[PDB]
């Protein structure tokens, strides 16, 4: 006979949350990844200096002169950050993150410019030789959709 | 923009009167619009008029547009000529612009390397002291 | 019957200005000189500008 | 863009008149549109006309387009020629552009390494003082 | 947090179920993300009082989707089941938008 | 009868993005220019030294002792950096930038202080003589709105 | 990037159009930056099902 | 792109006329589209025509496409030749590009 204004408006806010659910869920993940990136960076300094001073990429965190323990460079969504031959990889925690990005990671690596180096940011990579890395293809890479426009670099970016 | 030399003394007079007076002295035939502004005070010595005019504009008064025979104008302080014997007038421009800031007062550069200032006496005095002071390191040749 | 077709109103009229005004009323504005010969520019008591040159009136 | 040398004196005249006058002197046949602008004042000495024209355009006036025989034009200050005996005219261009800023006035570089300025007397004076001052360190060879 | 709120206080709502009541609603309790609404005993029909429904959600991964239907219990973080007991509001009294089954996806 | 809460809130986030669009679009451009500036700098060193050691401004990159190739001093938003008589100009790439700043550039130039030099930063300029430059007026200058407060210098700044 | 996302995956959303459905929405596809929403066939009016914006 | 040397003087003439004139001098058979542009003014001395052409294009005028026998063209200033006796012409290119700007 009457009461449909309360019933529809409680059910439009319900469906509004369902539509606002995936937007906040990738905005959210995309936010948790933007930090793995900040934690990865700022460690470029150590790595850059080590390379320019010695001409060899730092083998591990201790070589680079950073928390000798990967797990000591963690965060809220970051379970750690390891330096492996100049390549700095950031791992996403398992608690406090999206759902399709946890335990997932990215890498920052550089290239000899000769007198200086240039840095790249993208999906996990392994270093082959002092001037070559390759996709750490394995299935734990943070999905392209969660990576900034500034971190879409490919293993062979120059 | 060239004329006989003059001394403009205006104590609380309509800019329309100064204008007409300036036309009665063969400084064109000057005509205003009707309601241009009001009354102004200025006191100049040794200034060609066509300048004392540009300088009057900047005080309160208007801008000028010339038809050719007639000119239309539409809506103490003193003037003093500074000789610059030693330096070029343009080298002063940076420092002189820097005293003015957002003040009133102006500086005009004549072709024969003389500066001319309208302003309050206190801003004239400052501008003269700087122009002469910078001229003075230029006389030691 | 004549408006539905084509309409012109020819020039043959008066229009001849400074020969209708006295010479001491006219004021010299400017002068131009170049390869096209020298020409004077003069102002009416009605405030018009004109251009006239050697041999003209 | 080459002509006899001339002196343009225009005291409050229609740019259409200056134009016709400029056609009556064999500086093309010039024709405007109808309503181009209005009236302007300029006073030039020793300037070829085709330049005093380019310079008139920049004052208030129009731009010019030439058909070939006829030209269509569509919608004191003085001009002075500066000889540059010692320096190249293009080396002045940086400094001269820097006085103009967003002002009026212009500088034209003729092929025979002479600068030409239209402007107010006060901007002409500045531009001359700088051109001659930079020329003067170039005469000490 | 990635975990469903255990109770009202966890969810940050009137720590007391009875504090989320109404005219026909005797309360609203959050039990592991599942929100159940109980019908009062006074001021209602006759075959719906003391009866209730539930709203529960499901991880969409980055977001969640909500369901509305007859009472349900949460089993694991991504599974609930009919709170079969006899106090569910009868299908005839539920909107077309609240006919969801325990296994709706 | 009911559902307007879902319809309005989906349409307020839509218009919120439209209002947040120009803010992120100049903040963004202003960010891509701040780098053209960083790429331009750090090359002041080469240019300064060249001038103080010889008393003449470096004619080109090679003279200044930098990547002999302008295109070798590029970046993400920077298509290059050329040294032309001590003046260092940075060009904005065509891909990865705002929209009204690509292919656009700025300049860094210096002035003899006598025993040292002072640097300026602003819209493109050309060098006339060893102590004078002028607006490279041509239409490809990065718009004042995109330039930092520290890079608003005019051709005749002293 | 200065280029419109070609499809959902490019835009970084449920790579599957059908994964962005609803009660009355059968899906939502991103085609070169254009996002189109299709109306389901069940649970809707009658002259709007299978229809989209 | 090679020809006899010429002096082009055009005072307020249709580019279509300059074109035909340029075909009447054995500088190909030139043909425009119909409505290419309008009228232009140029005055060149000592310029081979095929250049005075490339140069006419840049003024106002068109671009040129050649079929081989015929060429289709579709929608003072002066020219002067500078000898460069001492330097290479390409070394000037940086500085010369820098005066032009967007002119």
């Amino acid at each position: 006979f009457t009461l449909i204004e309360l019933m529809i408006v409680i059910a439009i806010v319900g469906i509004l949350a369902a539509v606002a659910l995936p937007a906040y869920q990738d905005y959210t993940a995309r936010a948790q990844v933007s930090e793995a990136i900040l934690l990865a960076e700022g460690q470029k300094s150590a790595v850059t200096e080590y390379y320019l001073n010695h001409g060899k990429w730092p083998e591990n965190n201790t070589s680079a002169g950073v928390a000798s323990s990967p797990t000591d460079i963690k965060g809220k969504y970051v379970k750690e950050v390891e330096v492996k031959n100049g390549v700095v990889t950031a791992t996403m925690l398992s608690s406090g993150v999206n759902n399709e990005i946890k335990g997932k990671k990215l890498s920052l690596w550089a290239r000899r410019e000769n007198g200086s180096v240039k840095w790249f940011c993208g999906q996990p990579v392994t270093r082959t030789d002092d001037d070559t890395v390759a996709d750490a293809k394995d299935g734990k890479e943070i999905d392209t959709k969660h990576l900034p426009s500034t971190c879409r670099d490919n293993f062979d970016a120059k | 923009y060239r004329g006989k030399r003059v001394s403009f003394e205006f104590k609380d007079i309509d800019i329309q009167n100064l204008l007409r007076v300036i036309a009665e002295i063969s400084k064109k035939n000057i005509v205003v619009a009707d309601d241009v502004s009001g009354k102004v005070t200025i006191r100049l010595r040794n200034v060609p008029w066509d300048q004392a005019l540009d300088l009057v504009l900047r005080t309160k008064a208007l801008g000028k547009e010339e038809f050719g025979n007639i000119i239309r104008i539409a809506p103490d302080l003193m003037v003093n000529l500074l000789p610059v014997n030693y330096a070029v007038a343009a080298d002063m421009a940076a420092r002189v612009k820097d005293v003015l800031s957002e003040r009133g007062s102006v500086t005009v550069d004549q072709r024969t390397n003389v500066l001319i200032v309208k302003d309050v006496r206190s801003n004239t005095e400052r501008a003269r002291s700087l122009v002469r002071s910078l001229d003075t390191q230029t006389p030691q040749v | 019957d004549e408006l539905g077709p084509v309409n012109a109103n020819p020039v043959a009229a008066c229009n001849e200005p400074l020969c209708s005004f006295d010479l001491d009323q006219l004021k010299l504005v400017a002068v131009v000189t170049g390869d096209a010969s020298p020409v004077a520019m003069v102002e009416d008591p009605a405030g018009r500008g004109h251009i006239v040159r050697r041999n003209t009136r």
